[PDB]
């Protein structure tokens, strides 16, 4: 029928001559089943019965790709969902659809003389509120658009930064892999998930030496006539700490999602369970972090939002201590004048007997 | 509590002799996704020639379990969903054009031909293999049409489109207090865990391999919530396990879940992707060492359930597939194959065995001492059955 | 991401 | 008397200095 | 070009809201349980006692009613995300059926205010207005969010939709994001 196939040829042709050239070198008893199967019906359940421009190839709110309703008047294209109000893909009026822009351009005739005319008598009318007045007549020559917030929010947290179509990202994001499409093409079988080399993992790059797991206090290296030994070394993306995967008990490397973070950080977010939610804020840089110095040093509280030198509270060393050291000993004594209390009213409850 | 063993030979227990049940329909063979995706029903219709040309169907019970209806398929999954599914076809398509987002049905699992029937068998033989448990008329039911732990209740994911296993299980529930469900794919068995999550009723065991890959669910902390709490087992391995590694994870964990949790039935899902020279698993097992956790499962003496799965290579899928029958039916096949229709895919040595490769294994003592330990601490929370 | 095809 | 011991040998054991401040961090939060 | 003052704690539960209904895809909890109108009355009612002079009232009153008016107009045009917009479209089918027109200041709450109050001052650049009315729009919204500031710990709490319950905040199921985002 002459159609080519999966094969590279019509399916009722043998091999070409280069095929077979590249590739060469120079009763039965299921016959049988219609006579053993035999139906089952045996179920609970068998009762149940059972100008000649194109429009722009991203929505003009969203400014993203999908399938979009186009305007003719304008190179404009919007989602179905993200017009005013959303349409339903299936009942969609044919005719001619025009945007907001559009439709107000040929509802004033493009003239704006009549917008002159048309914005007074606005202005005139809504008298009760007259302070909105103009904003309330701009809202309706406008396309709908997606929310982002202004730029002058976005940059009082420098740690925060737009991705790719306006998400949130807040540099625990690892980054997108570049040299990963290099990747898909790849050094032939040297993997990226880092198996069957091991002997520069264990190795400080720029300084020299082995790279020494915190826990068990080795760089188990191995040794490659025998490479059943070596340890699968990886750092800390923060503060470069390096762990055996068998000691923190992670069966992976973090290559994709986000960045991995040794069990040597406090937290960033506790849940009290007593329940209560953060002690910790936001870094708010920009030069407008200011830093306070409590006088009293065994009292402050203030916050879970310390920093420990040698608003966010200036503390040290020895106030910690102390701190620590005052609340385990007056809780020590305090549970244990409550147990004293229980067990000698208990007694004086038992004699009572 | 892990320590390594060596992996002697199966050999079969004389006195669990199991009147097994097969159920095999002659049309679901012929429905193919499409060309070039790595999922063929074809794979079902080679291994039962093998069952039959080496004799076992003077063995056993074989029949064809009528299919589900739509309505029986709505046990589990939504009204809507099922009626995409029994209304779409590849031409129609374009006017489903929202429903194929939202029930994920347009590429990854595509629009093929007679898909709703593909389902309707897969769900009508476990549905029907677990109802024949319970009347008191089997001891094991084989349906390896079956198999499919990716799908959602109002979704599709991972070639799969209807949950027959979490139906099968219903099925079993209505007799059986306790039911356990063993899944030694490649992959995790997220379907099936995510429908008994919060019951007590169902405990849900897989091993997979964790890592960046699909689908990144099922780690070591995920251990179920509600009253089924600590009745949910996750093992995550990596890549190039090995038979004796396996049998010496595998035999301790299940073990200990029989002997605390005290199941009352069985399922064990036996998809073969976990194979050595497979198009998308990464393990290194072989056939035997494939065979050996069906065999250990038998060893209980409890009602068994046995379904497919995965596989990509359709001559390893068909080879284990039939050894694993064959030695739950308490006979170890020959190595020699007979000549059947598809001799030809089973090339260059014609013989019953599957080869591994010397591929890497990773799988340290110490990683699997803290695994273990891990699990058998939760583990220990589940005993007053 | 999913399975491939 | 022990206790100036058990700072100062959380403080050689730890061995860095992020390390420790991190440390000391978790103590404050408690 | 206009200039408005917000406090540092609003930015941050400004920012906040954008990491969520943004990458942890939640929405709001609909209808809230304190609304734009519910806010904007006690404002001015708290705020009408204060001082004196029947002017001070005058304007408080005006600006309150325009707020509303313009919430009412902008918020499905110009106010929310791209996550957000099935759950606009299932309010408008759900009132659309009742008979009943959608009004989004009785069942949005206080961050969509804050989302408007935030967007104000390039949309008055946008216009031709005076400058003494500029500057007039600019201290009465410094004034509201200087008593939103205040009351900032009855408004916004942190609850964890995961954990218990009733947080401002809801996860969103696959069906969803696949008909809202990916459509
Ligand atoms: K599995
Ligand atoms: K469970
Ligand atoms: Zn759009
Ligand atoms: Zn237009
Ligand atoms: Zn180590
Ligand atoms: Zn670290
Ligand atoms: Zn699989």
């Amino acid at each position: 029928d002459s159609k080519v196939s999966v094969t590279g040829l019509p399916l009722n042709k043998g091999p070409s001559e280069k095929i077979k050239r590249e590739s060469l070198w120079n009763d039965l008893k299921t016959f049988l089943t219609e006579n053993m199967t035999e139906e089952s019906n045996i179920r609970s359940t068998i009762g149940w019965n059972g100008i000649d421009f194109e429009n722009e190839d991203f929505c003009s709110a969203c400014n993203q790709s999908g399938s979009f309703l186009c305007c003719d008047t304008c190179p404009k294209s919007f989602h179905f969902l993200c017009l005013d109000p959303p349409i339903d893909p299936n009942n969609l009026p044919k005719g001619d659809w025009h945007c907001n822009e559009c439709k107000f351009k040929i509802f004033i005739n493009n003239s704006m003389a009549t917008l002159k005319k048309i914005e007074s008598n606005f202005i005139k009318q809504n008298n009760n509120v007259k302070i909105f007045a103009k904003l309330l007549f701009n809202i309706d020559s406008h396309n709908p658009k997606q929310f982002q917030l202004p730029n002058y929010i976005k940059e009082t947290f420098p740690a925060v930064k737009t991705g790719s179509r306006g998400q949130y990202s807040d540099e625990n994001d690892k980054i997108p892999l570049t040299d990963r499409q290099l990747f898909n093409t790849s050094y032939g079988q040297s993997i990226t998930k880092l198996d069957s080399y091991n002997p520069d993992t264990h190795i400080d790059s720029n300084s020299g030496k082995f790279l020494i797991c915190y826990k068990c206090n080795q760089t188990r290296l191995g040794s490659w006539s025998h490479p059943e030994n070596s340890r699968l070394i990886m750092t800390c993306d923060y503060c470069q700490t390096p762990w055996h995967l068998d000691c923190v008990p992670r069966a992976s490397f973090k290559n994709l999602g986000s960045k991995w973070k040794c069990p040597l950080h406090s937290p960033t977010k506790v849940y009290k369970k007593i329940y209560k939610v953060w002690k910790k804020q936001r870094l708010i840089n920009k030069k407008n972090q200011l830093y306070y110095e409590p006088l009293q040093k065994i009292g402050y509280q203030n916050n879970g939002n310390i920093q420990i030198i040698p608003k966010i509270t200036q503390i040290d060393e020895n106030s910690i201590k102390y701190d620590f050291f005052d609340k385990i000993y007056k809780s020590k004594m305090v549970q244990k004048r409550k147990l004293f209390q229980f067990q000698e009213s208990l007694i004086d409850k038992l004699v009572s007997n | 509590v892990y320590e390594a063993t060596p992996f002697d030979p199966i050999t079969v227990k004389p006195s669990d002799k199991r009147r097994v049940a097969y159920f095999y329909d002659a049309d679901v063979g012929n429905y193919a996704y499409g060309a070039g995706h790595p999922m063929k029903p074809h794979r079902i219709r080679m291994a039962h020639s093998l069952i039959m040309n080496y004799g076992l169907y003077k063995k056993m019970e074989i029949y064809r379990a009528k299919p589900a209806t739509k309505q029986e398929m709505c046990q589990f999954h939504t009204d809507e969903y099922i009626d995409f599914l029994s209304r779409v076809t590849p031409d129609n398509l374009e006017m489903f054009k929202r429903e194929s987002v939202k029930f994920n049905v347009g590429d990854d699992c595509p629009v093929f031909d007679g898909l709703y029937e593909y389902c309707s068998i897969s769900g009508g033989g476990s549905m029907e293999g677990a109802a024949r448990l319970n009347r008191g008329k089997c001891d094991v039911a084989v349906n390896y049409a079956g198999g499919l732990h990716h799908a959602k209740k109002s979704e599709a994911s991972g070639f799969c489109y209807l949950n027959d296993i979490v139906l099968g299980i219903i099925e079993l529930l209505r007799y059986h207090p306790r039911v356990l469900y063993i899944d030694i794919d490649v992959h995790h068995g997220d379907g099936v865990e995510e429908a008994f999550y919060t019951t007590d009723r169902v405990m849900t065991c897989s091993f997979h391999k964790y890592g960046e890959f699909f689908p990144g669910t099922g780690e070591l902390r995920d251990i179920g919530v509600g009253a089924g709490k600590n009745y949910a087992v996750n093992v995550p391995l990596r890549d190039g396990i090995d038979d004796a590694t396996y049998r010496s994870v595998f035999e301790p964990v299940i073990k200990k879940i029989m002997e605390w949790y005290q199941p009352s039935a069985v399922v064990l899902q036996c998809g073969g992707d976990s194979l050595s020279g497979d198009r998308l698993g990464c393990f290194n097992l072989s056939m035997e060492g494939h065979a050996n956790c069906v065999n250990y499962v038998k060893s209980f003496g409890i009602p068994m359930m046995v379904v497919g799965g995965g596989g990509y290579t359709m001559r390893n899928v068909a080879r284990t597939w039939c050894f694993e029958t064959g030695l739950l039916n308490n006979v170890v096949l020959d190595k020699d194959l007979p000549y059947n229709e598809y001799y030809e895919y089973y090339g260059p040595d014609y013989k019953l065995s599957v080869r591994p490769s010397n591929m890497f294994n990773v799988n340290t003592p110490e990683y699997l001492d803290k695994v273990m330990t891990n699990i058998f601490a939760n583990l220990e929370n589940t005993k007053y059955a | 991401x999913x399975k491939x095809x | 008397n022990e206790e100036v011991t058990f700072f100062e040998k959380a403080k050689r054991y730890i061995g860095n200095k992020h390390l420790y401040t991190e440390f000391l961090k978790i103590l404050n939060l408690y | 070009k206009i200039s408005l003052q917000i406090p540092i704690k609003l930015k941050s539960v400004l920012v906040d809201d954008w990491e969520y209904v943004t990458k942890d895809k939640k929405i709001c909890r609909l209808p809230a349980d304190v609304t734009v109108e519910m806010v904007l009355n006690k404002y001015e009612h708290e705020v009408s006692q204060e001082l004196e002079s029947p002017g001070s009232q005058s304007q408080l009153s005006e600006y309150c009613a325009g707020l509303k008016l313009y919430f009412d107009k902008c918020l499905g045009n110009m106010l929310l995300y791209r996550l957000e917009r099935l759950q606009y479209d299932e309010l408008l089918k759900k009132s659309s059926k009742d008979q009943k027109p959608l009004v989004p200041i009785r069942i949005y709450g206080a961050i969509h205010l804050l989302r408007l109050i935030s967007v104000l001052p390039e949309l008055i650049s946008s216009t031709t207005m005076d400058l003494q009315s500029c500057q007039l729009l600019i201290k009465q919204t410094e004034d509201f969010l200087v008593w939103l500031l205040m009351h900032v710990d009855e408004y916004f709490n942190d609850k964890d939709p995961n954990r218990s319950d009733d947080a401002l905040y809801v996860n969103t199921s696959s069906q969803y994001e696949g008909v809202a985002l990916g459509m």
